[PDB]
């Protein structure tokens, strides 16, 4: 599930309160922002852009 | 309750994007389904058979 500190957004498995920062290796794309209705704006980090930047 | 019915999709092998997409048709189609309870238990005494 996704959830927020009040400042910051994390991903966690439902059963039990372990935040993972949001990125493309625990969330999956579909569409476009337009469809769903509660959707919220964050960034979501590639793990690859690092490795990418040097 | 859109999160819960997106874990009742997971579930059930239907990916959770699926319901959030359709969230309104899923909506309107559990609503149409509901008034068709009414209808069921109000015309016909040997549904309480």
């Amino acid at each position: 599930v996704f959830v927020s500190n009040g400042t910051h957004w994390f991903v966690t498995q439902r059963n039990f309160y372990e935040p993972q920062i949001i990125t493309t290796d625990n969330t999956f794309v579909s569409g476009n922002c337009d469809v769903v209705i509660g959707i919220v704006n964050n960034t979501v980090y590639d793990p690859l852009q690092p490795e990418l930047d040097s | 309750f859109a999160m819960q019915m997106a874990y009742r999709f997971n579930g059930i092998g239907v990916t959770q994007n699926v319901l959030y997409e359709n969230q309104k048709l899923i909506a309107n189609q559990f609503n149409s389904a509901i008034g068709k309870i009414q209808d069921s238990l109000s015309s016909t005494a040997s549904a309480l058979g």
